């Protein structure tokens, strides 16, 4: 059952009578039961890197091996929970101890027992029925938003020998029993899964459907697919909270997981204060987002292993909800803090440095983490697709993206939303830099846009071209002044200003811009680019004429259209239905057509 | 990447056993003969009382059908039929419609991309909410509309572009999304439904007489406070003798309200 | 050609950072000179 | 309850190696157990078990191993880890880095024996920082105001007067007065004259009753310098989270602590990490710096101001680099201002209090503060840019607006930043100086201040 | 104007010089009081060892406590010369209780050649057979080990609970 | 780092050899 | 075609054997079955990262950037399994592919690969950001075996000369572009403006090509002369007078 | 090793020593002696020493501060003159650079091997710096006192009419405490204060 401590040196504890141990198995060391991971075996002895502070551990103290590597207790009771990176429940540690601290060597179970949840067994099952890994043997109605699909562990299979009737159960009541090769498994609602092992699936599907954030720049110019991998430069001035809160208040995702990889203590507590108070509309009710998120929060002084395991816990939770057929999203508030934790582990393991002091495996640890994103056919029989979208923020020192964790992340992630302090200093919320930013997902989402938004492919192209042309034209404006540009270039710059001021900016602090649906977004852009095409047409059509058209003529004779175009952002989906917003936008199209027809 | 051989064959015997449990639920009586024939190859392995180990080694031996891309498609068609028939539970759909919807799904390229799946997910969103939601004007209006939607689906299926079924999806989902404090807007949406639908009695015999009385009483009770005169409130109160919700009741109530708007 | 080839040392790292502050300062001052001369030149052209 | 069992004393010293005495035949040693050594001449020494293996215990002796003797040395094992003899009576008092008193007062009558290492404050029980601490220094309070519960370093360099700034903060620091404040002044690696300055300046210049002062001298044994922040923070946690105080913890030079990590790492024979410091230096600095913040259900809080001598004047160095990842901002002390004889030489431009926007404003200070600080930053930044332009164009080419910004820079350095070491300025007196400077501009030039704030505060 | 603003600072300075004397005098008084309680406790222990009934019960505990900490195969006991008859009986009662609880053989001897200093307030020192490891289980040692750990409870009784302690965490 | 890591390994090997020589 | 796939989440040590399995299969196909095999090895960077991981875990001696001191030998065990052999009709061509870390041509992965493989094709953000597909920057590129694979029986007799003059004009174009960014187009000569017009026409016509557009070598050399003809005959200092007399006016 | 104080022994020294006299290769190479860099160097003892200076040399602390102010302004002025040439400098800045050359070459500079400089007593040292900074204050005052007047004093006018004074100021280092009594050196330096004041009265 347990070995004995033989030696100690900082976090490293050598233990004896460990003959039955396994590499990377998880152990409770000392009478205080400090958590530690076996980093080496040397016969009847193990070397355990204790995560927590080892001060006071004694030779001959017990060393209880848990039969498992670092693992997440999955089940009902996740939603709204806050955990540290090794999956300890921070709300329960506080409420059970009545202390402000996390005690050294907490034993508290991560999904609280003695809470009873309403379980419904899946009504088709019977004694003698065949069942396979990922089959849903019931549902737990824990929240109005999220119904937890209880399912067979991925490695389990067999013939059902018992199923619990509809009723109230805690996570350790036996809900299902089944037999295979003459051996019975008794299943709890809690399911334990190794945190560094990918949860398997029937198929890793191509990602094709957009993760609407409700943000014009993001949802139009740099879409992230559901199942997509993306990064944000998480820094002071950038406004990283805007995407985080917008995803929370509106996103096309069913469950959201956050990971704090070792945030600053106050910044972590700002996030943990805010999210209980955030709300979203559901079936015409307004409800707290804590009904559909879980927070894997660590401060910079949590054990190194909690910071390094933080992403692996967050993704293992996210894969668990993905296997229920929920379209999960998740964020890591800085993968650089996770890479500092990984660097420290590596320094304590005494491994060779690679680039900038980071371990050799940093690139493969990042790439194997981001590869756990995607859309999938889940395991088991109910033919359910799910996904995990991963929003891993990066914190390049001084903004230098060549930094190994940032550079490797940007080498892997298919979308970069380049938030920029210069835009935030101009109050250009959401502060996304459209020159630095990119998305690789266009080629997939073009199927969705061709089916549902067939005008958008031209519009997206024209918008990016107008913005790129304005960046070149601004150098000519500096060289020879705005008045020296050609009429085509002047109207391009004026429309680019309209896009920058009243499309790419979005006042998320106010009801009309709190979210911006795709039907609103495409409609606004359809009008701005229709104005561009007709204005530039009138200019080029009247080239070499006596009565030449120019931006000043347009502003004088039909400046009401520019005023209306800037006004279109103020339409509110909560007041006026999308059909009414689209009809008003169609009236602005007719108004500008009649105005251009009045000139040429 | 992918699955271990034990996982792969386990998933095969899973989908075989599940197709059988679905088949026993869609058709307890052998009525869906042409459907049941399209699964006879998998169904034998579950209608016979085989041990899980026996069917597993039969899958390794290739005697059981064992391509998961085939079984997922075949299972998805049956489950999307079973989700249809279960999501309309108060109205048992006709057997020819069942085998017709099955054939249309069998002919479609990919059901998750199909508008069939979009319509069916909206039906489930309304239905699953209504299994739990408490008594209130919004939930009474949604119960009524969803019962008509389930009735119409049991007469035309999902693949038919019936304009009634389309309007019930649009209006039902919009009323579900409409904020709970918006009582006059919920009333105006439900008033719009009964006024705009072709039937003089859209709900008559569709749902319980107690629920029809609740809908009538609800529509009357949000009209009565608008009347400034007690004599007109009594004229309106006399309509409470009704129980079936009808266009003629709404038009009578609307005219009594308009008579007060003139009498000011 | 591409680099100054001062030999890698903590000394040389500090010397290069000092040269970068000197060069960035020199850019900013000579850019201010160019801006003032450019403004006067545009004023003269108008005159 | 407590250690009822009698202490073992071992003569079984099996070796000595630098600062380490290697006991053998030890019965069940603890890692980090404190031990009391007796030399052959009877001199008492202290040490802590640095490593254990079966019967062996590698004691790191505090004082140097001069005089240790494998045949006649004896080592009394305490059975326990290091505990602070903590109490509220540590205010008004001066301790050396071991926690032994040096103010000629008695030993501390402990209210509890808290473990020096503490435990992590639960992320769920932290609460966001929300009210200012006045430091008394205008270049901090009116430009970089410190939210109570913030961590904010004073980045400095060898030769700069950061110790005088830290002592001035300790004398002047307090709540805003729109009672229960205290300072813990943990001084590490202090040369003997700077220790006399801290001890004597706090005694003479009117401060002791609010402060607990730890003095680890430059030549005090290095592991006592490692203990000193843990010892001080254990006192600050007692005062803040049990005595409900608002504590300010000042750490006087984290670079001399970082040098002590490097030495204690080499004592364990760990391989040197990034630029010779331990790989885990980030976790150790977090273990110091994160013993800070407000907490839910308690009025008390710990602010921290880690002073930090940047090696080679370079903020890229791992000591300031890792500090900047953990702390909410920085304050920069600048050799340019110091050579200009501007005291305190705090450069308000590269300084940033990350939480100043939640320290100040209506009901926390005066409601103008956020606007005044943003506009003072703009007028100083523009004035520096104009001094760099005056170098190029010559004074006659400056516009009237440029001449205002150049006069603002002269007066801002001579009246706002310049303060002197015994002048204490409230936030209100600092904002009044802020206005009497901004009042040099035409009202329309104050573009970063709203017209409402101007109509209330621009009229003199 | 600066010197006028400094009048409040001068009052705080002059009052602080007085208060620094006051605080350290009061704290020195607290320590003298507790030190004299420990002096009276050391006297009371030197009285307890005169009653052979209680002192035998102490030695029966002190010897067995020594042996149970110092789990060596051989022990040497040092005591005051006059205590030897009580100590010999304590060792003879302790050896069975040692063997029974540790489940191993032992030999225990009393140091007839080198007694403890006769002025100690009684109790024992125990050594292993090599004389390289010892345990200082004298009544004076117990008092200084216990009294120091009891200081929070001693303070809380003798000078009252600190009214600022809104929490115990 | 590599040189110092190999030195620390060589010292560990010398300790292991000494522990075997003490048999 | 045969595919060996090691995905990003598959165990990193398999990367070491993955290109060896591919080459072992290619040796069977190309020497036992005498096929012309083309071997494509994708992200040799991820192979080299697996070498760095193993050495860091084994504590083997580091070369540059912590890669194994033997990395050139290990890459040679992969890359030298290419080429024709005596009495076999078959052949193993290889096109390794690698992401250069931080764009650094001097990095050990591209450096050791550049010392083993015969020539390197380079693709560049300085072309891709300007939408120039395929983004092949000729200037740092070179094919060592090209000198033999061109001229009569293989390609037109001009090819060896035309290639070297395209390099001269493209390179001088980059050099006068670097001058223009300091001194402006007023300091450039009329010939320097022609090297800038060459650079523009070269990237637009010679490099840029559709993902399904196929160009013969002969069509490519015709486009080569349609660009070289921008300069007067006497400027073409890499080409022989006989080659100019046969091909410059055509 | 490199002359750089970033070395681990200088770095560990600077964390402990209160006084540092950074001898600089740029000064040593130009044969400026004693080569102590006045921007890098420091002494933390000034706080403790002000109680001595404000009792034995009561004029010195204002002079010590204004000396460092001049030498720091010269570090800015020298950099801009290297980057853009001296023609843009205001007359106050020309005077600041001129007195900075007087301090830098005729006060701060000292020759280790000549009887003028074998030891420079503090009464000589304060008297020298007092005269140079009195020239700086009076010269800068003379300019600012005649800015906007019908005629303006300039550094060029000062260089002419104060020429004998500038030569006398640069010559102050040659006074010899072996041959000249401290009272004689002090009396000559007092005469230089009067000579400067009377020479500026010819301009103002």
């Amino acid at each position: 059952t347990f070995g004995y401590v033989h030696g100690v040196s900082g976090p490293v504890v050598t233990a004896c009578d460990m003959a039955g141990a396994a590499m990377y198995e998880l152990v409770r060391v000392g009478h205080s039961e400090l958590v530690g991971e076996i980093i080496r075996l040397e016969g009847d002895m193990a070397t355990i890197q204790v995560y927590e502070e080892t001060s006071g551990v004694s030779v001959g103290d017990p060393v209880l091996r848990t039969g498992k590597p670092l693992s997440v207790e999955l089940g009902p009771g996740i939603m709204g929970a806050i955990f540290d990176g090794i999956q300890r429940p921070l709300s329960d540690i506080s409420s059970q101890t009545q202390s402000i601290y996390i005690p050294r060597g907490v034993n508290v179970s991560a999904l609280s027992r003695d809470i009873k949840w309403e379980f419904i067994p899946s009504k088709n099952l019977r004694v003698g029925s065949h069942i396979t890994g990922g089959d849903i043997y019931g549902i737990v109605n824990e929240n109005s938003l999220i119904k937890h699909k209880i399912m067979l562990p991925p490695r389990s299979r067999g013939s059902v020998t018992y199923i619990a009737p509809p009723g109230n159960y805690d996570a350790s009541d036996v809900v299902l029993e089944l037999e295979f090769e003459g051996v019975k498994e008794k299943l709890s609602m809690v399911q334990v899964w190794p945190v560094r092992q990918v949860r398997p699936v029937t198929e890793k599907l191509p990602a094709n459907h957009p993760l609407l954030t409700g943000q014009r720049v993001l949802d139009a110019l740099f879409p992230c697919v559901q199942g997509g991998t993306t990064a944000i430069p998480g820094a002071f001035g950038c406004g990283k909270t805007v995407i985080s809160q917008s995803l929370s208040k509106y996103s096309n995702s069913d469950v959201i997981i956050y990971v704090g990889c070792g945030e600053r203590g106050n910044e972590m507590s700002e996030v943990l204060r805010d999210f209980p108070e955030l709300t979203m509309e559901v079936d015409g009710k307004v409800e707290s987002i804590m009904k559909r998120t879980a927070l894997v929060a660590n401060t910079s002084n949590m054990p190194v292993a909690a910071r390094e395991a933080s992403i692996y816990t967050g993704i293992t939770l996210s894969e668990y909800f993905r296997d229920m057929g929920y379209h999960v999203s998740m964020m890591a508030d800085s993968t650089s803090r996770w890479a500092e934790a990984l660097r420290e582990i590596s320094g304590r393991l005494a491994e060779m440095p690679a680039d900038s002091g980071y371990p050799a495996y940093l690139g493969a640890r990042l790439a194997s983490f981001y590869e756990r994103a995607g859309r999938v056919k889940c395991l088991g029989n109910p033919e359910r697709e799910g996904s995990v979208s991963i929003v891993g923020a990066v914190s390049p020192p001084g903004g230098d993206f060549s930094d190994p964790v940032t550079s490797a992340t940007l080498g892997i992630v298919q979308v970069f939303w380049g938030l920029d302090k210069k835009l935030a200093q101009r109050k250009h919320f959401p502060s996304v830099n459209w020159l630095i930013s990119y998305s690789k997902y266009m080629r997939a989402l073009d199927e969705y846009y061709d089916k549902h938004f067939t005008e958008f492919v031209p519009l997206r192209t024209k918008a990016k071209e107008i913005l790129q042309e304005e960046e070149d034209l601004a150098e000519i404006v500096q060289l020879v002044g705005k008045a020296s540009l050609a009429e085509t270039d002047k109207i391009t710059l004026e429309v680019a200003k309209l896009i920058k001021d009243d499309f790419l900016q979005q006042n998320g602090y106010t009801p009309y811009d709190r979210f911006c649906p795709f039907y609103k977004t495409v409609g606004m852009l359809s009008n701005m680019i229709s104005f561009y095409d007709m204005a530039r047409r009138a200019v080029e059509t009247t080239a070499q004429s006596d009565n030449k058209i120019t931006w000043s003529i347009i502003r004088e004779h039909m400046g009401e259209i520019l005023y209306k175009l800037s006004s279109m952002k103020f339409k509110d989906p909560v007041k006026d239905g999308e059909a009414k917003i689209k009809a008003d936008y169609a009236q602005l199209l007719e108004d500008m057509q009649n105005a251009f027809r009045s000139l040429e | 990447g992918g699955l271990t051989s034990e996982q792969y064959h386990s998933q095969v015997v899973g989908k075989i056993g599940y197709i059988a449990r679905c088949m026993q639920t869609i058709d307890p009586e052998n009525n869906l003969k042409k459907i049941r024939e399209d699964y006879q190859d998998v169904l034998i392995w579950a209608e016979k009382n085989y041990r899980f180990e026996e069917i597993l080694e039969a899958s390794k031996s290739g005697k059981c059908p064992n391509d998961l891309d085939a079984l997922s498609r075949r299972s998805l068609i049956l489950q999307e039929l079973l989700r249809l028939v279960s999501s309309i539970s108060p109205f048992k759909m006709k057997l020819d419609l069942i085998e017709s919807q099955y054939e249309k799904m069998k002919q479609h390229v990919n059901l998750w991309k199909s508008d069939y799946h979009v319509k069916l997910n909206q039906l489930n969103q309304l239905t699953d909410y209504l299994k739990n939601a408490a008594p209130t004007p919004k939930n009474n209006f949604l119960r009524a509309m969803t019962s008509v939607l389930q009735m119409q689906i049991a007469q035309y299926g999902i693949t038919e572009d019936n304009e009634g079924i389309n309007q019930l999806f649009k209006l039902g989902l919009h009323l579900l999304a409409m904020a709970n404090e918006k009582i006059d807007e919920q009333y105006h949406l439900f008033k719009g439904y009964v006024k705009d639908q072709p039937e003089e009695s859209p709900f008559e015999g569709i749902l319980p007489a107690e629920d029809q009385k609740i809908l009538v009483k609800t529509m009357i009770d949000y009209a009565m406070p608008k009347l400034s005169s007690k004599v007109l409130q009594d004229k309106l109160s006399a309509l409470s003798s009704s129980d079936v919700l009808t266009k003629t009741l709404l038009d009578s109530i609307d005219r009594i309200v308009k008579e007060n708007e003139k009498l000011n | 050609k591409d680099r100054i080839e001062i030999f890698p040392s903590r000394m040389a790292q500090t010397i290069m950072k000092a040269r970068l502050k000197g060069a960035q300062t020199g850019r900013n001052l000579l850019k201010k000179k160019s801006d003032a001369l450019t403004l006067r030149f545009r004023q003269i052209l108008k005159k | 309850n407590y250690l009822s069992q009698p202490r073992l004393t071992y003569k079984t010293v099996s070796g000595v190696n630098g600062p380490l005495v290697i006991l053998d035949h030890v019965k069940f040693p603890r890692y980090a157990e404190i031990v009391h050594l007796t030399l052959p001449d009877g001199t008492k020494r202290s040490g802590q078990v640095l490593e254990v293996s079966g019967s062996k215990a590698v004691v790191q002796v505090f004082e140097g191993t001069s005089g240790i003797d494998a045949k006649k040395t004896s080592c009394e094992f305490t059975g326990d880890i290091l505990r602070t003899p903590v109490s509220e009576d540590m205010l008004g008092r001066v301790f050396n880095g071991s926690g032994k008193p040096i103010d000629r007062g008695p030993v501390v009558l402990a209210e509890d024996f808290l473990d020096i290492m503490g435990q992590p404050i639960n992320p769920q029980c932290r609460i966001y920082p929300e009210e200012m601490i006045q430091t008394g220094i205008s270049a901090i309070d009116g430009m970089n105001s410190i939210a109570r519960g913030q961590k904010i370093p004073i980045f400095s360099a060898a030769g700069l007067p950061h110790n005088e700034i830290a002592a001035q903060i300790c004398r002047q620091a307090g709540l805003v007065k729109k009672e229960n404040f205290a300072i813990v002044f943990a001084a590490m690696g202090v040369n003997m004259e700077t220790a006399r300055f801290f001890k004597s300046d706090f005694e003479e210049n009117g401060s002791m009753d609010n402060v607990c002062l730890f003095l680890n001298l430059a030549n005090d044994p290095t592991i006592e310098r490692i203990i000193t922040p843990r010892l001080a923070l254990t006192t600050a946690e007692f005062l803040a989270y049990q005595c409900e105080k608002h504590v300010l913890v000042i750490l006087t030079d984290m670079s001399s602590y970082a040098e002590a990590l490097r030495e204690v790492s080499a004592a364990r024979e760990e391989v040197p990490g990034r630029r010779g410091f331990p790989g885990y230096m980030y976790t150790d600095l977090a273990t110091i710096y994160e013993r800070a913040g407000r907490v839910e259900g308690r009025n008390g809080s710990i602010t921290q101001i880690p002073i930090l001598t940047m090696p080679n004047d370079d903020i890229t160095h791992p000591i300031p680099d890792l500090t900047g990842y953990i702390t909410e901002g920085q304050i920069y002390v600048d050799r340019q201002l110091h050579n200009r004889q501007i005291y305190p030489p705090i450069n308000v431009l590269p300084s940033l209090s990350r939480l100043m926007k939640s320290a100040i404003g209506e009901g926390m200070t005066r409601k103008d503060h956020a606007d005044v600080s943003n506009q003072l930053y703009a007028c100083y930044a523009i004035g520096k840019d104009v001094q760099a332009m005056k170098a190029v164009v010559g004074e006659e080419a400056l516009t009237s607006d440029d001449l205002l910004y150049l006069e603002f820079l002269q007066k801002f350095e001579k009246n706002f930043i310049t303060q002197g070491p015994y002048e204490n300025r409230t936030v209100y007196e600092t904002l009044d100086i802020g206005w009497q400077l901004l009042r040099i501009f035409p009202k329309e030039m104050l573009k970063r201040i709203p017209q409402s704030t101007l109509s209330e505060f621009y009229p003199r | 104007e600066k010197k006028e603003k400094q009048i409040e600072q001068q009052k705080k300075i002059q009052m602080s010089n007085l208060m620094n004397q006051a605080r350290l005098k009061v704290l020195r008084a607290r320590d003298d009081l507790i030190t004299d309680l420990l002096n009276e406790a050391k006297q009371r222990l030197s009285k307890v060892v005169k009653d052979t009934t209680r002192y035998q019960v102490l030695l029966d505990g002190l010897v067995l406590q020594g042996l149970y900490q110092l789990l060596e195969p051989r022990m040497i006991v040092r005591c005051r010369k006059q205590d030897f008859p009580l100590v010999k009986a304590a060792v003879q009662k302790a050896i069975p209780m040692y063997k029974i609880a540790t489940k191993k053989d032992v030999d225990v001897q009393i140091d007839l050649e080198a007694y403890l200093p006769e002025d100690i307030a009684g109790g024992v020192e125990i050594y292993n057979g090599d004389r390289k490891i010892k345990v200082s289980n004298t009544l004076e040692s117990r008092l200084d080990l216990i009294a120091q750990q009891m200081m929070p409870e001693v303070r809380g009784a003798l000078f009252g609970a600190n009214a600022n302690r809104k929490f115990l965490d | 780092f590599y040189r110092l890591k190999k030195i620390q390994e060589k010292k560990k090997i010398i300790k292991e050899k000494s522990e075997k020589d003490l048999e």
